[PDB]
């Protein structure tokens, strides 16, 4: 945005967009993982209790 | 539709175009970045000069 | 005199304030191409070199 006009900033930027949209999503979905295994962890602690 | 219609230099007609800058882009006719139309030129020596 | 393109002239420019805008406005230049640095945020960027 300092070094660039926006009808190419645009082009620029929109990789980055594209990447940090991929990264999160990638971060997002292990979570979802990441959570129903410790649902599963929580449950079997629930039983135990 | 709006038609435009305007004589410039044979080396300006370069500017008439989206994203363009320049002294005629600049202060004298400017497209916007997302400008749906055509653009139609022609030498008119034999007319304008 | 210019250089012969084989035996290219360079000068480093440096600990100065400059003003492309003298460039950017003058009138002589058929070319002024400039990537990854855009005409106008160019006198607003600074450089170390």
């Amino acid at each position: 945005l300092a070094r660039l006009d926006k009808v190419e900033a645009e082009v620029q930027i929109d990789r980055l967009i594209t990447g940090r949209l991929q990264s999160l999503q990638t971060y997002v979905t292990q979570q979802l993982i990441r959570a129903a295994e410790i649902r599963a962890s929580a449950n079997l602690a629930a039983t135990k209790m | 539709v709006y038609a435009d219609s305007f004589v410039i230099r044979g080396d300006e007609v370069r500017q008439i175009a989206p994203g363009q800058t320049g002294k005629i882009a600049d202060y004298n006719y400017k497209l916007p970045d997302d400008f749906t139309g055509c653009v139609i030129a022609w030498n008119s020596n034999n007319l304008d000069s | 005199r210019f250089a012969s393109v084989y035996a290219w002239n360079r000068k480093r420019i440096s600990n100065c304030v400059a003003d492309y805008s003298v460039l950017y406005n003058s009138a002589s230049f058929s070319t002024f191409k400039c990537y990854g640095v855009s005409p106008t945020k160019l006198n607003d960027l600074c450089f170390t070199n």
